[PDB]
RNA sequence: CCGCAGAAGAAGCACCGGCUAACUCCGUGCCAGCAGCCGCGGUAAUACGGAGGGUGCAAGCGUUAAUCGGAAUUACUGGGCGUAAAGCGCACGCAGGCGGUUUGUUAAGUCAGAUGUGAAAUCCCCGGGCUCAACCUGGGAACUGCAUCUGAUACUGGCAAGC
RNA sequence: UAGCUAGUAGGUGGGGUAACGGCUCACCUAGGCGACGAUCCCUAGCUGGUCUGAGAGGAUGACCAGCCACACUGGAACUGAG
């Protein structure tokens, strides 16, 4: 129900940094990111198909931290969204509270920021929400309780969340800790990296 | 251009020895903005035969009028045993197409489609099939044009 | 067919039987053996294969592949059979299930144990 | 890894279809036994009267395998 | 005879009820002639936990139909 | 007020007829309109129609097992 | 026999342009001429003439354009073997809307695009692309 | 809801020859066995059995059964019949299907509008409520239908007169 | 499964029912149904829906709700607004 195992082998068969570290370090200091997990990794055998839109599926997955069946039903619900299936995923995606717990710089990871919702530290709204997958919504106010201010781990993921791109579609205030998810991201806002129609195109099967 | 293999197979001739094995290779090119072109290459040796594909593929392209990375209308394309429907699709639906109609409508630049194969799914045959549904394809301009009418007119 | 010949005779659906009749739409069925043998398969391949006759409770006598190394099968074992073509066994359909009923697991077996009805070590 | 056979020695009986043989074994009892693959690729010929080994199994005696004709 | 009653919907421990009128021989949440209403009894502050179309409600009164205790009170909250 | 109008394929009972109404109905799967026929047994008091007629119809209580229409009229006599 | 003197009009076109003819002469009839006017002014036909009075026929001049004949496709979709009827709401768009389907209505035959700007239904005659 | 204590009490199942994401070693030697199909195993087996590594799912995971799909493989949408399965040996012909051309008429088919009905639930859309979700729920849309009334009259049918 | 039907089909009169009616009876007429599939045989509770499907279809009718039927098996009535 979660991934508890090693995270560097995850970004490894992907062969992109996924994040699942906070970036104090370098991945490559930590790893061979190039080679893939094994054995048999360094071989880079040519990739089906099926395989490209599988892969492409999966770093998805991995870097947001959902299981298939969740994520087949974020699907669904891009589907039946109006407009564009592939931007609607992503949209849902950077939704969950988890993650915008992460982007705002509360969490190190979106693991940190899984606990510290699941710990019930965030509050939307005013009100305690430990469930990882909540939706933000525009306009809502996510923040730290105040047992959770105090704790060194949210001090220190802050300074990292100052060194990487500031989200746009986000407000944070770091004296406050508390952030405003002033509207959804755009297609334009998130990486360029993601091939999302892979994964329409995987799931038309 | 874009270049994609879609098949390639060993061939066989009975000498009096006993049988020469030969390699071929059916490949798609294409600009993904309307021009797509595909070949097939016979050789010895796999290598050779996709070269060989893909040098026939860049002299013979046709053109296809896309409306904004999809069809213009509906069409269906036959060759041999193989018959192929496809049609627009909105943004974001994707290339929904089998095989070697997939590649065809990659490398020509078609993003929004649904497609189908009925009959013999032969890839030569397919490509074929696919290519002759794409340049019978009408855009409203050239509607327009044969029955001496403006584009509004038409539409 | 001309549109007056559908309207005078429609299309009919072909109606596609079981491969596994003896089962009579059932996941399982229970069964005693009444005979636990070997036979040679066809003609590609060769060995001999283990296998029984069994006597189902809705009484179809049918033959039954038993899979895995090593069985405690005999004349009068009660078996849970599954369907399960074996494709180089003539007639055979069913697979019997391993660690149900007195068909016992497989001995020594490490890897897919749940198909072989071992427990884990 | 495997179980273990009986090896037991038999006469060919009679020889029947797709390299199949009736055989006698050495404790009396007649098994319908098939050839090896060994046999079959290296092209030994068995015929009615040869001396044959033949592998049992205690799933079922009543067939062999003939691994070896002397 | 017909009565004007709550058929009980909504999830376990959290009731919502139909105000209906149904012939009173009827199951509680079986055959009804009309809705005419509902009574959320765990609505929030600002939800609407009670709506009757009391115009209706008057009518099949009128028509001889009995009120239910309940949908009475209800009818009295609402007035 | 509702009637149907239909042909007269017997008159052999006393004070009943046979009408036989023609409908024009598109086939539900195919998409041919193909031809219909409603018989019904009507009541016939006076013995007017024959064989061949064309009669207008209205429905009554049942006046018999089989018979719950009666004339209105002759349309067209044979 | 002659059962569908349409269908026959339309491969008289379809065979006509096949065959590079400057025009097709057939045996003329008031829904054949109607068909012919919604073709004319759809500009599928260059032009059309009755001619005669006992046994009147109909002349047809086809168009090319560069070469090529301007009438793609030309279907019979309502036949006597099978009548098609449509409300206006499932009135057939041909090729998107870049052909024509010619439409009995009770106000006369027209283009599917005029029955819908009419608010009429009717009888599907042909397909023409 | 609050407090307390301590990572503490909480990970498995299938798979890795191709289809199909994932490969090596050892054992065995067409044996034992695998298998959905194609197939694999007769000494260096990525296909058997074990191991290491990997892939996929995850409080589940596999297997079996069953239905639809893919199957345009009963083809209305949407298939065929010289040689692949498929033209009756040939004709005549009743029922039936289909019907050249013009006018009038009818208004059955057809088309348009309206009215009544098409239970609620369900499905779908926009909202609301349970921390989220499932779930519950407000309103709408939909229920492609049936009947009736009023119109339209090109086409098809009826009727009449013609050619 | 190609023929089926004598209260059978209709009429008249009497009786009967809350009520129309071969519902029943007597008499009269000889009809009535059927290749637009009667009759016979086999299977089956029906529907809203459900599953699948791009759709058209196909399969299905557990739960929930409407309707029907049954209450050990075969008959029968009594009481009652039912
Ligand atoms: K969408
Ligand atoms: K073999
Ligand atoms: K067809
Ligand atoms: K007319
Ligand atoms: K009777
Ligand atoms: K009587
Ligand atoms: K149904
Ligand atoms: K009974
Ligand atoms: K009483
Ligand atoms: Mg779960
Ligand atoms: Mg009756
Ligand atoms: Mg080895
Ligand atoms: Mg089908
Ligand atoms: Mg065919
Ligand atoms: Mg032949
Ligand atoms: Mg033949
Ligand atoms: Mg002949
Ligand atoms: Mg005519
Ligand atoms: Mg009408
Ligand atoms: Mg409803
Ligand atoms: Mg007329
Ligand atoms: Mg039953
Ligand atoms: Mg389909
Ligand atoms: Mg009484």
């Amino acid at each position: 129900a979660r991934y508890l195992g090693p995270k560097l082998k995850l970004s490894r068969r992907e062969g992109t940094d996924l994040f699942l570290k906070s970036g104090v370090r370098a991945i490559d200091t930590k790893c061979k990111i190039e080679q893939a997990p094994g054995q048999h990794g360094a071989r880079k055998p040519r990739l089906s198909d099926y395989g490209v839109q599988l892969r492409e599926k999966q770093k998805v997955r991995r870097i947001y931290g959902v299981l298939e069946r969740q994520f087949r039903n974020y699907y669904k619900e891009a589907a039946r969204l109006k407009g564009n299936t592939g931007e609607n995923l992503l949209a849902l995606l950077e939704g969950r509270l988890d993650n915008v717990v992460y982007r705002m710089g509360f969490g190190a990871t979106r693991a940190e920021a899984r606990q510290l919702v699941s710990h019930k530290a965030i509050m939307v709204n005013g009100r305690v929400v430990n469930i990882a997958s909540y939706q933000v919504s525009p306009n809502d106010v996510v923040s730290i309780r105040e047992k959770a201010k105090k704790q060194s781990r949210v001090k220190a993921a802050l300074e990292l969340a100052e060194q990487r791109e500031k989200p746009t579609w986000l407000e944070v205030d770091a004296g406050k800790m508390e952030g405003t998810f002033k509207r959804k991201p755009e297609r334009s806002d998130l990486s360029a990296d993601i091939n999302e129609h892979l994964i329409v195109e995987l799931y038309s099967k | 251009l874009q270049e994609k293999l879609i098949a390639v197979n060993r061939v066989s001739k009975t000498v009096k020895g006993g049988r020469i094995f030969s390699f071929t290779a059916l490949t798609v090119v294409g600009d993904g903005n309307g021009r797509v072109g595909f070949g097939y290459g016979k050789a010895r040796e796999v290598p050779a035969a996709i070269q060989k594909a893909m040098e026939k593929a860049r002299r013979n392209m046709i053109n296809v009028a896309l409306n904004n990375g999809t069809l213009q209308h509906p069409v269906k394309g036959v060759h041999t045993g193989s018959r192929v429907f496809m049609q627009p699709a909105s943004e974001g639906t994707g290339i929904i197409a089998g095989g070697a109609m997939r590649a065809v409508l990659e490398v020509a630049g078609v993003h929004n489609v649904l497609a189908k194969a009925y009959g013999s799914t032969n890839p030569i045959n397919v490509v074929r099939a696919t290519i002759d549904g794409l340049e019978n394809m009408n855009s409203p301009e050239m509607v327009a044009a044969k029955r001496g009418k403006s584009v509004e007119e038409i539409l | 067919a001309t549109v007056n010949q559908l309207v005078r005779k429609p299309r009919a659906r072909k109606v596609a039987k079981s491969n596994v009749p003896a089962l009579e739409a059932c996941p399982q069925k229970r069964g005693v053996c009444t005979r636990v043998y070997t036979t040679t398969p066809k003609k590609p391949n060769s060995a001999l294969r283990k296998v029984c006759r069994v006597r189902l409770t809705n009484g179809f006598e049918v033959t039954s592949y038993i899979g895995g190394e090593g069985h405690n099968l005999q004349e009068h074992s009660v078996i849970l059979i599954r369907g399960g073509r074996v494709k180089d066994l003539p007639g055979v359909r069913y697979h019997t299930v391993r660690g149900a009923l007195d068909c016992s697991g497989v001995k020594d077996r490490k890897q897919a144990r749940s198909k072989y009805g071992v427990k884990r070590p | 890894a495997k179980e273990d056979n009986i090896e037991m020695q038999g006469t060919v009986l009679e020889t029947l279809p797709n390299t199949m043989f009736r055989v006698e074994l050495e404790n009396g009892h007649v098994v319908t036994a098939h050839i090896s693959g060994k046999m079959r690729k290296n092209y030994i010929r068995i015929l009615t009267g040869d001396k044959v080994t033949v592998e049992l199994t205690p799933y079922d005696l009543s067939k062999g395998r003939i691994v070896f004709r002397s | 005879m017909v009565t004007i009653r709550l058929a009980r919907h909504g999830a376990k421990k959290r009731p919502f009820y139909q105000v209906v009128v149904a012939d009173s021989r009827n199951a509680r949440n079986g055959r009804f002639i009309e809705r005419v209403g509902f009574f959320n009894p765990i609505a929030s502050e600002k939800e609407e936990g009670t709506r009757l179309d009391l115009d209706r409600i008057a009518h099949w009164v009128g028509q001889g139909a009995t009120i239910s205790d309940r949908v009475a009170a209800l009818i009295k909250e609402v007035n | 007020i509702r009637t149907l109008q239909g042909r007269v394929v017997s008159d052999k009972m006393e004070k009943s007829i046979v009408v036989a109404i023609e409908r024009f109905v598109k086939h539900p799967i195919y998409g041919k309109f193909i031809k219909r026929t409603t018989k019904l047994h009507v009541h016939d008091e006076n013995n007017e129609c024959g064989i061949g007629d064309v009669v207008e119809i209205r429905e009554c209580r049942p006046l018999s097992k089989t018979k719950s229409w009666t004339l209105v009229r002759v349309v067209e006599k044979a | 026999s002659m059962q569908d003197p349409i269908a026959d009009m339309l491969t008289r076109i379809r065979n006509g342009q096949a065959a590079n003819k400057a025009a097709v002469t057939m045996p003329s009839s008031k829904l054949k001429v109607a068909i012919a006017n919604v073709l004319k002014e759809e500009g599928f036909i260059e032009d059309f003439k009755v001619e005669g009075d006992t046994k009147p026929e109909l002349e047809l001049t086809l168009k090319y354009f560069q070469g090529k004949a301007v009438v793609e496709s030309i279907q019979r979709v309502s036949r006597p073997g099978l009548r098609i009827y449509k409300r206006k709401d499932e009135l057939p768009k041909v090729m998107a809307g870049l052909g024509i389907a010619v439409v009995s209505t009770s106000k006369g035959v027209m283009t599917d695009r005029a029955a819908r700007q009419a608010g009429l239904g009717g009888e599907i005659i042909c397909y023409v692309a």
